[PDB]
């Protein structure tokens, strides 16, 4: 009798732990997707910022150069 | 003269997502609490 | 006798797994909070950067325009 | 003349936090090691 | 005159890493599936 | 006999759960390392951006000032 009890409660525990492991796997997968997406976002931001500051610098030197031409 | 309008533009298409794993954390805590209904009491 | 052994060690294992699942839940919660906070930080940075580059562009066109006025 | 000092400002109030879940990872590894003291040896 | 070339530079050395925990998620799902081979069938 | 069965399958389950907990610990450790690294990256980006915009502002005021000198 207590063998049916031990078996049934062990099966219940293993089912609950299966559910918990599937939930942990789904959570880690979502976290991985979002962390990688934010990493790609930060990387494309640093790249586009490099380009934008390059353009800013360029127009700046054009300004200074044609100013020196004025002076 | 008549220098063109040098528009730098905007940082378009850059945006960070958001994790929503509250369901999974709730499931984990619910299982950690429900495992007390799986202890063996001979 | 071995039934008391199986029951006691199963209860010990279930207690340890309860502790592990609570720890995993706390860790995933902290990770979620920090990932969402860094996401909001990156988003407000891209917004404030858009505004800042807008202002930079604006003063730049003012510069070029009043320069053309000079020339 | 006398153009005002056009200060763009600073990116204030923007800062990223830091995860510190080392306690939880240590607990997980400690439990994974202590579960060897829960194996049944009839 | 002859104003120097005021180069602002570049945001060098800034780069975000990438998580690769696909092995661990696969292991977790594999264990969640293999625990069905540990159920007791008296 | 069924006691050997319960014991052996419980030991199998505990081994699999040990493997799962070690995998979860490794995954959380990697996630923590990468999230902290991206956080440090975002922080150094905001700092270097503050400095870069400071320099941009500075050369801008130099431009406006020497322009006013021209005018």
């Amino acid at each position: 009798e207590n063998q049916k009890l031990i078996a049934n409660q062990f099966n219940s525990a293993i089912g609950k732990i299966q559910d918990s492991l599937s939930s942990t796997a789904s959570a880690l997968g979502k976290l991985q997707d979002v962390v990688n997406q934010n990493a790609q976002a930060l990387n494309t931001l640093v790249k586009q910022l490099s380009s934008k500051f390059g353009a800013i610098s360029s127009v700046l030197n054009d300004i200074l150069s044609r100013l020196d031409k004025v002076e | 003269h008549t220098s063109p309008d040098v528009d730098l533009g905007d940082i378009s298409g850059i945006n960070a997502s958001v994790v929503n794993i509250q369901k999974e954390i709730d499931r984990l805590n619910e299982v950690a609490k429900n495992l007390n209904e799986s202890l063996i009491d001979l």
